[PDB]
């Protein structure tokens, strides 16, 4: 079927994001899925500030990490396993199809 | 120096081209071209290339109806009236009609120049409205179309994959009803 | 009420299409017109006709 | 911007290469085909595709008593950029050990877990034996 | 079936079957009150429309 | 289907209700801030109103919002309107009493468009869109089918605002006594409004309301059989507070009893 369906993945977090894109590339190359490379972009810089009650009248800038990763190869048993393999929270996880 | 003006004459239900044509007709039948400025009968071209009517759809401003650059006189109104299918003159009062304003001309050819410009597939998408997919990737799903994009194409769309939802990116293509 | 008006089919695709759904049609369908020229700059004439 | 940078151009391919564990030719092939890289001399492109010869673990066996930590734990991301480091001096011989460290360290900037130069060169120190002809 | 949005519309009428909801979500006397969220109608009997 | 800004609306709605019931567990966060003469305004008003805001940016960056706090943000489509009170009887939630709702509504060209209001103590979602009626967790409004004074139940709300009226409203009330059956003072006008959509209340009635409080519910008893006026029949309610509603013979009644007590300040 169709190509590019690629996800991206932004955090703040790094293990996780090793976990759950080692997750995706398993299920990928498990179900003849033919994976692309996950292809970390260069890691950005995103400004925080303390939107909470602040200290009486604290992370600002995060490195973000992006995992942008490509499956070429959707099978119907991929589908089934993406839906229902899980990932963790925190993680940004806009994806594309096309 | 007789300026024609820009009247309107009621069409039929699904007659306005063939009247339109033998409009034009009647006038080299008369000769009278310089008494009949242009026929106008706008139209709009909406193109969508799957989902029953597929790579393009033509729809009109406005039925019913035909737009002429008539000037005003008994012979013309006879001239139109001594046609085919049409009606009286829409406007004021019969055997005296009323020539469309100049601003309605104008706002008339913007709205036909950004039409014929940009081909516009209606039949929109609104965010907020729920919508299934019919594409192998995601046979059958369904989720909400949390942004709508015209140049770019590909529906914003939130679903429910790996138990958080998220956004998608699939086109115009794929989407269910509405 | 839609069962005060009811549309009986025949003994195929045939419908006795009271008068009361056909004018309803009629009126409906021009209402949906007006509207629709409303939002569509309206040129003067043709909306008071 | 070209030569030495070439490493970081690609370093993804290492990343993606430690990932997919797939043909390095094909790895090569799909990260040609995700863009046109003009940073990069395709013959250090050609040494990127190499650095996939045993004598990898070899430089992580380099420093396999030479370590801190363990290996798995260090991320992929370290893992390609240190194993690509090491490929230039532990079997490709690119420079000696100041430059290609300046690079290591540089060049994993746009990738490291924002304290990762610290560790690759602390632990790097191991760089200056493998060319003590410095 | 009644169209939506029509002169027939089950849910801006009612239910064609009795306690049949029209997408066939409910079949049953108990589940009588809710109305369905695939074609979106009141399950009740027919008489009221 | 469904209405799609009713869709965005309701999760809207249903984000705002969860961040409120969160808070109502930790009285000793949530302090008492007043604005005007016992209108209190707390902080958790005002992240609910942020979250919603937020919520509602996502999709539509371009329609103004109206909000009783940051009075109008106005939007590059000022056609459509989004009228809310993040937090309806301040009072009651402050008394940590567990009777208040959400309400949003969503105005096109002035007339309203599509409104729901959330009560999350009792997990009740009333939406309403004009077209297609009003539902209670999927259950059709009728209102009540009260057609007389006699065994009716009056929900009310008390000019504890514009305590200038007060006597006349009591004026009103007696009279109102010697007809109805009992009455009811929740302390929040949009569930009021919500229950006489639900029948629950044969009625009601206030004094002093803000535009930005009967625009969740107006619709909401319109579309459930229901009417409102002014005090007289009109429509200048909109801009006096003035309200009364109910199914329309009750709604009828209680103006004939109502017009001849009323004090003309109000008409
Ligand atoms: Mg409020
Ligand atoms: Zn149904």
């Amino acid at each position: 079927q169709n190509q590019r369906i690629r996800i991206r993945l932004k955090a703040f977090d790094h293990r996780l994001i090793d976990q759950a894109t080692a997750e995706i590339v398993e299920t990928a190359k498990r179900t003849g899925a033919q994976v692309r490379g996950p292809i970390p972009l260069p890691t950005r810089k995103e400004r925080f500030t303390v939107l909470i009650s602040p200290h009486v009248n604290d992370q600002y800038e995060i490195r973000t990490h992006l995992r942008l990763v490509d499956i070429v190869e959707p099978t119907e048993k991929t589908v089934d396993a993406l839906m229902r393999l899980d990932l963790a929270a925190g993680v940004d996880v806009q994806i594309s199809l096309g | 120096a007789p300026k024609k003006r820009w009247y309107v004459v009621q069409a039929f239900s699904g007659f306005e081209g063939r009247v339109a044509t033998s409009l034009r007709e009647h006038i080299k039948l008369h000769n009278m071209e310089d008494l009949f400025g242009e026929v106008m009968v706008p139209t709009e071209e909406v193109v969508e290339i799957r989902g029953g009517q597929r790579r393009k759809s033509e729809r009109k401003f406005f039925p019913g109806y035909v737009l002429v650059q008539m000037v005003m006189n008994d012979a013309s109104w006879h001239l139109v009236r001594s046609v085919p299918r049409v009606m009286g003159f829409i406007g004021g009062t019969s055997d005296r009609p009323a020539p469309i304003s100049d601003k309605e001309v104008d706002a008339i050819m913007n709205r036909l120049q950004q039409v014929g410009d940009k081909p516009r597939p209606k039949t929109l998408f609104e965010p907020g409205e729920m919508v299934r997919v019919n594409d192998g990737p995601f046979a059958d799903f369904n989720g909400v179309v949390e942004e709508v994009d015209y140049e770019k194409s590909r529906l914003k769309v939130s679903v429910s994959i790996f138990g958080r939802a998220t956004p998608v990116e699939l086109d115009f293509s794929q989407v269910e009803k509405a | 009420p839609p069962d005060l008006r009811p549309l009986v089919p025949l003994d195929g695709g045939r419908f006795a299409t009271s008068d009361l759904n056909d004018l309803y049609r009629r009126v409906i369908n021009r209402n949906n017109r007006l509207k629709r020229l409303l939002d569509l700059a309206a040129p003067d004439i043709i909306v008071r006709n | 911007a070209a030569r030495r940078r070439a490493r970081e151009c690609a370093v993804q391919a290492l990343y993606s290469w430690q990932l997919s564990q797939n043909d390095i030719a094909d790895v090569e092939y799909q990260f040609l085909a995700e863009q046109d890289v003009k940073d990069v001399d395709v013959l250090y492109f050609r040494e990127l595709l190499a650095g996939v010869a045993t004598n990898t673990a070899y430089l992580d066996g380099l420093m396999k008593p030479y370590l801190s930590r363990l290996l798995e734990e260090l991320g992929q991301v370290e893992k390609a950029v240190l194993r690509i480091a090491l490929y230039e001096l532990s079997k490709r011989s690119d420079v000696p050990y100041k430059v290609a460290i300046n690079e290591a360290i540089e060049l994993a900037k746009s990738f490291g877990a924002e304290d990762s130069h610290k560790f690759v060169n602390g632990v790097l120190d191991k760089a200056a034996p493998v060319i003590r002809p410095n | 079936k009644p169209e939506r949005d029509g002169l027939f519309c089950a849910r801006i009428f009612g239910p064609v079957k009795d306690y049949e909801c029209l997408c066939g979500k409910y079949k049953r006397l108990k589940h009588r009150g809710v109305i369905c969220e695939k074609c979106g109608v009141e399950v009740t009997q027919t008489k009221v429309r | 289907a469904m209405h799609p800004m009713l869709n965005i609306a309701v999760r809207a709605a249903r984000k705002a209700g969860n961040l409120i019931a969160k808070n109502y567990e930790t009285p000793d966060a949530v302090e008492a801030s007043q604005k005007g003469s016992n209108d209190f305004v707390t902080n958790v008003d005002k992240a609910a109103e942020a979250v919603i805001i937020d919520t509602i940016r996502k999709s539509y960056p371009q329609h103004t919002i109206i909000t009783e706090e940051s009075g109008e943000l106005e939007g590059t489509d000022q056609d459509v309107q989004w009228v809310i009170d993040p937090l309806d009887g301040t009072t009651n939630f402050i008394k940590r009493l567990p009777h208040f709702a959400v309400s949003i509504a969503v105005r096109i060209k002035g007339r309203t468009e599509v409104a729901v209001v959330y009560d999350p103590m009792r997990n009740e979602l009333f939406t309403a869109t004009r077209g297609q009626g009003a539902q209670l967790n999927g259950y059709r409004l009728r209102g009540s089918t009260a057609r007389d004074l006699d065994g009716t139940i009056l929900a009310t709300g008390f000019p504890f605002k514009a305590k200038q009226y007060a006597t006349t409203y009591i004026n009103i009330v007696g009279k109102l006594f010697n007809e109805c059956a009992d009455f009811r003072r929740t302390g929040s006008a949009a569930l009021d409004l919500a229950y006489v959509a639900a029948g629950r209340v044969d009625g009601f009635f206030e004094i002093g309301l803000r535009p930005w409080d009967f625009a969740a519910g107006e619709l909401l008893v319109r579309e459930a059989g229901g009417i409102v006026s002014d005090f007289t029949g009109g429509h200048n309610y909109m801009l006096t507070g003035n309200i009364v509603a109910g199914n329309p013979r009750v709604v009828k009644a209680m103006l004939a009893n109502m017009r001849d007590e009323l004090s003309d300040a109000l008409k």
